[PDB]
């Protein structure tokens, strides 16, 4: 039956929020599912799901690419000029709800693809030694560096590191290396 | 088998690489930069471990302004 | 059933009697099986001097090619038709297409048991024991005299070479359930097996 | 046909390993080893492989020709992992061919009539490289850039260490 | 103390391309060259430090692909005869090298699939029913994760096999166009 | 301790403690496992583990005299 | 003209076009603002007060939080990077005075912060690379009288456990000491207790 689609708005956005959340954010614990059903009770008897199945569609296919506004609206119509279609200002108000949480979904998406070890924090230090057990006198620095590693979803690891100078000079130039590999492939 | 010099732990190679991402199941143009890096490192034992771990380019370029600061105070004194 | 160019090639060039004749092409076949077959091969298999007239290049390069086609034939348990067939196709005459089924035939068995020893499987058992008790009390209970029993599985993971046992303890209730289960499949099987 | 006569071969099968009696590992001849137990099974393992070429160049035709490569089949110990290597070796080529000359149906084999080799590709891959490049080449000032801080670093340079210890120092026991 | 190779003089002229194609295909990913060839000329503890730097010469030469004279040169003061074996060398397998580099390329990672093998079978009856005829395929992975390679195995039916397919041929249609 | 990420400066001893264990074979397998720690301390935490060791040697002391 | 001292961080007018928003509001919000930041730096274990304190602003003037923690957010950077550089207070004076930001509400929080300047500046010592570090520490000084093999021996020994912060996690290390190797450890400390207090 025609109910709440050309009449409430409200229900609608909920719903995208809610997969949004449940979808892309990892937060599926506790979501307006199950209680937009008992407190709206506009559950149609027979065909409650299948519409849930297109806004599903419509989620997924605007995240492809994330084009620019204007070739969005052309889509939306072209998906929804049928029967139960999205409405121009309805279609503007999804539009825009696209840049509430663009940067966010794409994060999320990033964060939600991760497969080895990620850098999560850098912690350094320079000292300089004074003498040791048996030596007693002694001044060449050192350098420490601990590293926050860990893969999405999974406790973080630590990992500690001595240097001095001559390492530390040849970290630099493979670095400035990596750094030139990075300028010269842009042409 | 006692020396001061090494403490916890001194790595001995350093590799990397630079590559993109393209596609995903969840999304066919992902399509952003990132730079990966692999540390094989050595303890008192005298084993050779391997850490790999993977980074995006502003987080890159803070490691890399990092150890240029970790560079001249070392250097200062 | 499906073949490469470089082999088809190479098969092409096994044919040609003035780069092979009949010896050297049995010396190469032979040179083949024992590749593939014995663990304690060398270059030896090529140190022929009959075979010292031809450049290596075809010759290792057909080498490889009859070593790939005999074990796609041992993979697809290929018979007398298809390999007569596809070498008549190869241009080939009836004597080195009878040779070639010859020598296939002449070991054929060690082949076939060779492609069926690689891969994993789950656990194998190999036996039981049991041994049979009264229990009579506990630190915190002073009489119950039941019967127990104790149970001991011998099995052998191809993953690791050792013999792992597994122990567990069962009471006559729990014994007369597992030895029905047995029994239903040992029904099973004979089932499959009238069939 | 096979539907039925696969489940007779089944049952025969079945029948013919039922007769067998189990006997102990301890006295068990190969066959029944592989009947009645794993424990010689071999896993899969394969290994890389070079093979010669019909390809007579130069140079590298000397190498090919030197008893320095081994025939193909005997490059690896072991005669399973030979089998492996050959079969990945061969698996591969052929896919590598699935990619080229292939007679294949009445439109996959439009393509191949008049395809230049790796040439006619390359004017409409050269646009997925593009945004591959362009992508990269943002990010290198589009955020956080630029980081252009040369106060911090050689400054401490010209100032240098102004203080430093004394003697040696020691105290009594509180 | 010059170039890495110096210590590779003791060797006379004849022994150098057994030694170097050998190296070539242990780093290939073959067997590598034993002790007891070559022990009257190195002392073991020292062997290993020129197999290393031989093998470690021969990647960055191959990697950063340099032109002929920056080769030739840095061997100027090796023996008269092993530069052209060197130079000939890096000539003839020089594609073997870059494979195994590219390989080695994918070793940044956590975890590497190494080989595999799968079995099929027909699942006849269960305690559940008598009448399954279920075809199962057995999938056997042995991927390698820090250090160690670890077994893994999938039992999939003919729905999830498909959906897998359909996933990997997605992916390849990706694959093979960023060629 | 000369300088860090979070303080440009700094002049701050600081001790390394370096220590070497020998487990039974028996309780870890059939490894010798032999183990290697470092524990980096401080002014304070020094000075009361030398007031509670100094405290025992003066226990021990007096025991012996008594 | 040169490059301005006042800050580290490039802050171009996109940032630093709402540093002057902070003037509209009054001297007695302000106050109550500056000492809530500190008050919320010493508690972060209690973060529902923060909400409890906006829920009373938000109702009575419906002042958007995102303007308050925006300013919050800017405010914060020169004493932060003072605490990162350790800054003379003539140098933050001085940066204050030069660009004149409401200067009578300046000096008032640069003589707060400068106040209380040093208790922030002790803290951030724990906040650093501090590789493995002792918390806590237990002993037990015994004797034995006896074991499986011998009927009689007076074997001194003393037990040690170490609470050793190995990362986020904790660890405790048990050893076993004897007589000599007690009197050494103790001598080696006192020695190193020598070491630890020459420079300063």
């Amino acid at each position: 039956m025609a109910a709440g689609e050309l009449e409430g708005g409200k229900p609608l956005s909920g719903l995208l929020n809610a997969l949004a959340q449940d979808t892309f954010h990892g937060y599926p614990g506790i979501t307006e599912e199950l209680l937009r059903s008992q407190l709206y009770p506009e559950v149609p008897p027979e065909e409650f799901r299948p519409f849930l199945a297109k806004m599903r569609g419509i989620l997924k296919s605007i995240a492809s690419a994330d084009m620019d506004f204007n070739q969005l609206e052309a889509f939306l119509t072209a998906q929804t000029k049928k029967q139960g279609g999205i409405t121009s200002d309805q279609a503007a108000v999804i539009s825009k709800f696209w840049k509430s949480h663009k940067t966010k979904i794409r994060e999320s998406l990033m964060n939600q693809s991760r497969w080895n070890s990620g850098l999560r924090g850098l912690s350094w230090r320079v000292d300089g030694k004074s003498q040791s057990r048996h030596s007693a006198q002694i001044h060449t620095p050192v350098a420490i560096i601990e590293l926050e590693l860990g893969k999405y979803g999974q406790e973080s690891e630590f990992l500690c590191l001595e240097f001095d100078e001559v390492k530390v000079n040849q970290i630099l130039k493979t670095l400035s290396e990596v750094e030139e590999s990075i300028s010269t492939l842009i042409s | 088998l006692d020396a001061k010099s090494d403490v916890t732990n001194q790595l001995v190679d350093f590799q990397w690489k630079l590559g993109m991402a393209v596609s995903s199941d969840t999304c066919r143009s992902l399509k952003y930069p990132y730079v990966a890096v692999m540390l094989k490192v050595a303890d008192h034992s005298g084993q050779v471990k391997t850490k790999c771990f993977e980074m995006t380019i502003p987080q890159f370029q803070n490691f890399y302004r990092q150890f240029k600061e970790i560079a001249a105070v070392i250097e200062t004194v | 059933m499906e073949l490469s160019e470089s082999v088809q090639k190479g098969f092409q060039m096994l044919a040609d009697p003035r780069s092979f004749d009949s010896n050297a092409f049995t010396l190469l076949l032979r040179a083949a099986f024992q590749s593939l077959l014995d663990a304690q091969a060398d270059e030896a298999v090529l140190d022929h001097p009959d075979l010292k007239h031809i450049d290596p290049v075809v010759l290792k390069h057909c080498h490889a090619a009859a070593a790939t086609y005999i074990l796609e034939a041992g993979k697809h348990r290929a018979d007398k038709s298809t390999l007569s067939t596809y070498l008549e196709d190869c241009k080939f005459d009836r004597e080195r297409i009878e040779l070639f089924c010859t020598e296939y035939q002449n070991n054929k068995n060690s082949l076939e048991i060779l492609l069926g020893s690689i891969g994993r499987s789950l656990p194998h058992i190999t036996d039981v024991s049991w041994r049979l008790e009264y229990q009579i009390k506990t630190n915190q209970l002073h009489r119950m005299y039941r019967p127990a029993y104790l149970v001991t599985l011998s099995v052998q993971n191809t993953d690791s070479p050792s013999y792992p046992e597994i122990s567990f303890s069962c009471s006559m209730e729990q014994l007369q359930d597992l030895v029905g289960k047995l029994k239903d499949a040992s029904k099973s099987l004979e089932r499959a097996t009238q069939l | 046909g096979d539907s039925a006569i696969l489940l007779r071969a089944i049952g025969s099968q079945i029948r013919d390993q039922l007769a067998l009696p189990w006997v102990p590992p301890h006295l068990r001849t190969p066959k029944l080893q592989h009947l009645q137990g794993s424990a010689l099974q071999k896993p899969f393992h394969a290994s890389r492989l070079v093979v010669p070429e019909l390809s007579s160049r130069g140079e590298p035709r000397e190498f090919q020709a030197s008893p320095l490569l081994l025939p193909v089949p005997t490059q690896v110990p072991q005669p399973v992992g030979r089998v492996a290597s050959l079969l990945e070796h061969h698996a591969l080529q052929l896919c590598q061919q699935t990619g080229r000359d292939r007679p294949g149906d009445e439109d996959w084999v439009h393509r191949t009539s008049r395809l230049p080799p790796q040439e006619d590709t390359r004017a409409q891959r050269q646009r997925l490289q593009k945004q591959l490049t362009e992508h990269l080449r943002q990010s290198w000032g589009l955020l956080g850039a630029p980081i252009q801080a040369r106060d911090l670093g050689e400054l401490l340079q010209a100032w240098g260490a102004g203080a430093k210890t004394g003697a040696p120092k020691g105290s009594r026991f509180t | 103390e010059g170039t890495p190779l110096w210590r590779l003089q003791k060797l006379p002229a004849e022994l150098g391309p057994q030694l170097l194609h050998k190296i070539i295909d242990g780093i290939c990913g073959r067997a590598y060259p034993v002790y007891q060839d070559y022990h009257t000329v190195w002392e073991s503890e020292e062997w290993m430090h020129v197999l290393e730097d031989i093998a470690k010469f021969f990647k960055a030469i191959v990697g950063k692909n340099l032109p002929d004279e920056e080769i030739f040169q840095q061997l100027n003061q090796l023996n008269s005869l092993h530069q052209e074996t060197i130079m000939k060398c890096v000539k003839s397998r020089k594609d073997e090298i870059k494979q195994a580099l590219s390989r080695e390329i994918v070793a940044i990672s956590s975890a590497q699939l190494q080989d595999f093998d799968w079995q099929v079978k027909l699942a006849l009856s269960s305690d559940k029913i008598a009448a399954l005829r279920m075809p199962l395929l057995s999938l056997h992975l042995d991927v390698k994760e820090n250090g160690e390679v670890k077994p893994y195995s999938i039992e999939m039916s003919r729905e999830e096999l498909q959906n897998l397919i359909q996933s990997l041929e997605a992916a390849n249609k990706v694959v093979l166009q960023l060629k | 301790k000369t300088s860090s990420d979070s303080i440009s400066r700094m002049a701050v001893p600081t001790c390394l403690l370096q220590m070497k264990i020998q487990e039974d074979p028996s309780l870890c397998g059939d490894k010798p496992s032999i183990s290697a720690v470092t524990v980096e301390l401080s002014k304070e935490t020094l000075d009361t583990m030398l007031d509670g060791l100094g405290r025992i040697r003066d226990q021990l002391s007096a025991v012996a005299s008594k | 003209m040169g490059r301005l001292h006042c800050t580290e961080d490039p802050v171009p007018e996109a940032v630093g076009g709402d540093m002057q928003q902070l003037n509209q509001l009054g001297a007695q919000q302000f106050s109550a603002l500056t000492e809530v930041l500190f008050h919320f730096l010493t508690e972060p274990k209690e973060v529902e007060r923060f909400l409890a304190q906006l829920s009373e602003f938000a109702t009575t003037n419906q002042i958007s939080l995102g303007s308050l923690r925006s300013i919050v957010k800017s405010l914060l950077l020169v004493p932060n990077g003072a605490l990162k550089k350790s800054l003379t207070a003539k140098q933050v004076q001085a940066d204050f005075i030069t660009l004149g930001l409401s200067e009578e509400k300046a000096t008032y929080f640069s003589e707060k912060w400068k106040q209380n300047a040093p208790t922030l500046a002790r803290w951030a010592i724990g906040q650093t690379l501090m590789i493995n570090q002792l918390i806590d520490m237990e002993w037990k000084f015994g004797v034995t009288s006896g074991s499986s093999e011998l009927e009689k021996v007076g074997s001194i020994f003393l037990q040690l456990k170490l609470v050793v912060k190995k990362g986020n996690q904790t660890e405790n290390v048990y050893i076993e000491l004897t007589l000599p190797q007690f009197y050494s450890f103790l001598h080696e400390m006192e020695r190193v207790r020598t070491s630890m207090e020459c420079f300063c």
